């Protein structure tokens, strides 16, 4: 597992 | 042929291990994708032990392996021709390596979607949007793969394409594996991204063709690099296909506190995320431009 950082939207 | 592909894949991997490339570890990462593709091909071959002639005849698999050989040669040849410019981030040859990495990512995702568990399931592939499904079954039945021209003419009968130039923009949007065929998997991805079906190509015209915020083939780190130049302009944003969650959108934006964040809108169509995000003051300046499309 290799992921980029996706976070919660505004 | 399969073993020729492995040696080509092997050569790309060695080319991509060059420390001069300073190759970013984030998806899409060719050093992950190629050995993952190998492992999955290994899996397919193993389930087809004996019945190797069934496999070797499958139309999709034949197109897949042909594209795989062709993409790997094209990547080898890119290093050969680019020489020292491969090391200058921002050089065109380096940008092409990034686009290829994305194409390899889309190829593996498509392979896995068509051969999940290594058994061919293209003919029973379940299309996500019911409207879109019905168009595919009517025009192509249980086919897994159809030529671009043939996809284009069938789509045009239901959703008219404005012009040859738009047809070409459309092709480069839908043909993720860049091989002049449209798979039932690529079709599912496009029709998920640009739903609802009833207005499919007007959606795609508004979100991609005339929208300065859309970034055709851009990775997560490229979005981050591009918004960096707008770090002093909060509300700047761009958006693109997510690589690791194919079928969903990723929006990158600059916050007032000087962060660059990326988010995958859920339970809300892109249209609404973009409009809400405008109104709330987050998504203001598409690719840093002062003027924002009106998507209402």
């Amino acid at each position: 597992r290799n992921t980029n950082e996706y976070t919660e939207g505004p | 042929m399969v073993e020729k592909c492995w040696k080509l894949m092997d050569k790309v991997v060695r080319l991509c291990q060059n420390p001069k490339l300073a190759l970013k570890n984030s998806p899409p990462y060719i050093l992950d994708l190629l050995p993952d593709t190998y492992q999955h091909l290994r899996t397919i071959l193993s389930r087809y032990e004996g019945k190797m002639e069934t496999l070797g005849e499958n139309e999709y698999f034949r197109v897949f392996m042909e594209n795989l050989m062709k993409k790997t040669k094209q990547t080898i040849s890119l290093f050969k021709e680019g020489k020292e410019r491969m090391y200058e981030e921002n050089s065109q040859p380096r940008r092409n390596l990034t686009k290829l990495s994305l194409i390899f990512s889309h190829m593996l995702a498509e392979l896995k979607g068509i051969f999940p568990s290594g058994l061919f399931q293209g003919d029973t592939f379940r299309i996500t949007k019911a409207d879109a499904a019905e168009f595919w079954r009517k025009a192509f039945g249980e086919k897994t793969i159809v030529p671009w021209k043939s996809f284009r003419q069938a789509l045009h009968e239901v959703h008219p394409i404005s012009s040859g130039l738009e047809a070409m923009a459309l092709k480069s949007t839908i043909d993720l594996t860049c091989n002049d065929y449209i798979s039932v998997f690529e079709f599912d991805i496009f029709t998920r991204l640009f739903q609802p079906w009833s207005s499919l190509l007007r959606n795609w015209n508004s979100l991609a063709v005339t929208h300065p915020g859309y970034m055709a083939f851009l990775t997560y780190d490229e979005v981050k690099a591009r918004l960096q130049k707008f770090i002093h302009k909060p509300g700047s944003y761009i958006f693109r296909l997510s690589c690791t969650r194919l079928g969903q959108w990723a929006i990158g934006y600059v916050t007032a506190d000087g962060n660059i964040l990326q988010t995958i809108p859920h339970n809300k169509p892109l249209f609404q995320a973009l409009i809400d995000g405008f109104r709330e003051g987050f998504y203001l300046f598409p690719d840093g431009r002062n003027q924002n499309p009106d998507l209402t």
